[PDB]
């Protein structure tokens, strides 16, 4: 979910806490109901993708001596 | 001391478990408000602190069960919100 800060710019508007938190608590609201497709563009508006970093170690190549 | 002896205060022990009938004689004489009693008597009480007393114990007993009536009766609406979102 997008942060309060995002939110207060998508909207230019200044925001409280409760007020983020009761917005978050209505979407969630509306993604257990059976949503259609109008309804989950709208969603996705305010779904900032999280990028999840590799843990997995890097190879070092194999070289050849003489 | 001219009544008849095992009938007052009496407690039958089943199955010896002791401590369950020890358990069921002091909450009958505790009900019954023999145990507040008997240490309200270890030293005398003047009669104008047992007035003062009373009426503080008579005055806290209608206080709590008014609260506990008004409790009752307005956690009819702790349900969910029905018009959540507005």
């Amino acid at each position: 979910w997008l942060i309060k800060e995002e939110l207060e710019e998508m909207l230019v508007e200044k925001l409280s806490d409760l007020d983020y938190m009761q917005f978050i608590r209505l979407l969630e609201k509306l993604l257990t109901s059976q949503c259609g497709a109008a309804e989950e563009e709208f969603v996705q508006r305010f779904r900032r993708s999280v990028t999840l970093e590799s843990k997995k170690q890097l190879i070092e190549p194999v070289q050849y001596d003489e | 001391a001219k009544h008849l002896k095992f009938i007052a205060r009496t407690v039958m022990v089943q199955e010896g478990n002791v401590e369950s009938a020890y358990r069921t004689l002091n909450r009958i004489l505790t009900m019954d408000g023999l145990i507040e009693d008997i240490k309200h008597r270890r030293y005398y009480e003047k009669p104008c602190r047992r007035r003062q007393r009373e009426s503080y114990e008579r005055c806290r007993r209608i206080y709590n069960m008014e609260m506990a009536r008004k409790i009752n009766f307005l956690m009819r609406k702790n349900r969910a919100d029905p018009w959540q979102g507005c």
